[PDB]
């Protein structure tokens, strides 16, 4: 793969595909890539920052079972008695299976920053006139084993989420969507923007994802790391329409249920990209670029 | 129209979901299903 | 009526969980400037990795954590079956049911401590150096004890600097830690104690381990009081392992004889608490020195 | 008991011989001795089969473990 030599300098091999530890050159550029998002977030912009856990019910809630059941990471543990456990540990102790005692928590690994954002706007009544903005982040989990440098299944994302009427979100992705290719091409980065799909689960899945590009609520920033007939999705830019206000019952300032969408920015994507791109050594990276990223 | 693009007419997903459903309930239909062909 | 309560408003919202809190800018801002003193803190040739909130379950399940706190472990599960069986486990969530009673074990869990994946880590590296390795670890780290008390956290950063090497490396290192911590401390004007502890080991021989471990003295804690002086916060840990991870791992020191290992452990969740707690929510109002040492302005 | 104490002495003198020797008096305390984790674990299942009894969690102490003679003190209480 294209990437792989990019491994001895970025990341540290920790037992398990697609989940690595980083190193100080690759964390530093993570870091510049944060803070450069940033410095393009709209005034007025709520900033929330999540831990790599949520409720379990509030996932449930918002209809990830019907969309990606495949993916989700769930949070389980002892939770017997005294006895019980020891018994486990006692299974662990001669090697065998102590995991036959674990049972699910009220908690699910995150798979997208911005899950916990609806019920924390939806507690707070009614929208303001122009909606609300949150800028959230979190350490994501998707249960997609595999080799490759892009795909994890710990990965960082950061997301600006836009909440309010059918207008309010529509123009927020079409000024990110512009914003965002700018940022790209200060990086010094190759893309282009397409209509895409979210990977639904199933048979029913495979209609959903047809009519989501059909409707066009889904674009990605698309950037060749591999091969330029498969470019890796680094951004995307979603419309969930009112799926996520009448979910919650969040209303806009016109009594309708509101509107949702999201501008998301996989962080680890991006700083992988910028390796490709640029190569390992900071100090060659092209002045505007390290000009750019505060370098 | 039948040139009409489907979605244009108003089909959303979980119309398209039980268009997928209701072409089954016509015939040998089992549809997997692409973009093109929709 | 717990004292830290009322820092919530300014620095929590709820998630729909005990011990997990979405973070406000403001907390979130002081999390990172005390990430970033602790930083500065660094001793030259420490190398510095950054660990996602899972790692390995044969890893963790080899350093031994099953034995000592199987009751705090989280473990990662997901639905593994087919995609007929799947599709059931939705269909009957959607009539009311549990569908995660088709979920079964993946190869992960959430790391409970930042340090566990750095020993295999520097094993794999072949002999120790003399004068040892020493790292400078970070992960979002979680504990299976829910709680209503904002400092304890189901999910929470954890910073560590670990050294491996001789006992000597050790000891040296810890004992220059425990010095510099509490400067740090004293510099943050924080009120604290630093006095020896144990891990809460589970089952009764865990009971005796702990004994062992406070007559050995192998962990001091930073105690700050927090609701009360007769139930102080720990905020950090020093640790000294003797040789448990050298002989898992097979790490031998420039000697080589078995890795001794430690590390120095600050809680950025409780510091930052401490923070708020000792100095109140309105920044302007930090002692001077504070908002100087933190690069306030 | 001089037969407690004497028997104690034994059990930390027979765990103390799975690695080196030493001098084990009744006021030593145990960790000085040399006993580590295992050890005090070893020891206190030495302790719990010689008697036929069994410690109360309660009484699982750094105080009662300290020496052979606070372990005695503990032994022959019950
Ligand atoms: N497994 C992954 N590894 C790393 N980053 C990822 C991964 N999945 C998603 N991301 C990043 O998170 C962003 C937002 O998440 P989103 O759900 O839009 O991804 P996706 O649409 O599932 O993608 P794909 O077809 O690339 O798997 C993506 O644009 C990408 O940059
Ligand atoms: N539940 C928690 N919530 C927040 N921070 C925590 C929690 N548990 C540990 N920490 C922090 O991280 C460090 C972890 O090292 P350690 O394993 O020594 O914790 P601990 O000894 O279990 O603590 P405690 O007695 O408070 O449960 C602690 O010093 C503390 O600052
Ligand atoms: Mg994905
Ligand atoms: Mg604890
Ligand atoms: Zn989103
Ligand atoms: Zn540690």
């Amino acid at each position: 793969d294209p990437l792989d030599h990019l491994a001895d300098k970025l990341f540290h091999s920790m037992g398990s595909d697609g989940v690595y530890a980083r190193t100080a050159l690759y964390e530093s550029i993570v870091e510049r890539l944060a803070a450069l998002i940033t410095s393009h977030r709209e005034a007025g912009t709520e900033a929330l920052r999540f831990p790599p856990v949520m409720s379990r019910a509030q996932l449930e809630k918002s209809g990830y079972l019907k969309s990606f059941p495949n993916l989700l990471g769930c949070v389980c543990g002892l939770h017997g008695t005294e006895r019980e456990i020891n018994a486990a540990v006692s299974r662990f102790d001669a090697g065998g299976d102590w995991t036959t005692s674990l049972s699910p928590a009220d908690l699910v690994l995150s798979p997208a920053a911005c899950y916990p954002v609806y019920p924390i706007a939806a507690s707070r009544g009614p929208l303001p006139k122009g909606g609300l903005r949150f800028d959230v982040a979190a350490d994501c989990f998707r249960r997609e084993p595999s080799k490759h440098l892009d795909r994890l299944q710990s990965f960082r994302m950061r997301e600006y989420v836009c909440i309010g009427t059918p207008d309010d979100v529509s123009d927020f992705r079409e000024r990110w969507m512009v914003r965002a290719q700018a940022i790209a091409r200060d990086l010094g980065l190759t893309f282009r923007v397409d209509y895409a799909s979210d990977p639904f689960f199933g048979r029913v899945g495979q209609m959903k994802a047809v009519s989501q590009k059909q409707q066009q609520l889904k674009f990605e920033l698309l950037i060749p790391l591999r091969s330029e007939e498969q470019p890796t999705a680094c951004m995307s830019f979603n419309y969930h329409r009112e799926h996520f206000g009448t979910t919650w019952g969040i209303q806009d300032a016109n009594g309708e249920p509101a509107h949702t969408g999201c501008v998301a920015f996989g962080m680890d994507r991006l700083a992988v990209a910028m390796f490709h791109t640029h190569g390992t050594d900071l100090s060659a990276w092209p002045a505007k670029v390290r000009d750019i990223l505060g370098l | 129209t039948p040139q009409a693009k489907l979605v244009d007419v108003g089909l959303t997903s979980m119309d398209m979901v039980n268009l997928m459903l209701g072409v089954e309930a016509e015939f040998d239909f089992t549809i997997e299903i692409t973009p093109e062909n929709f």
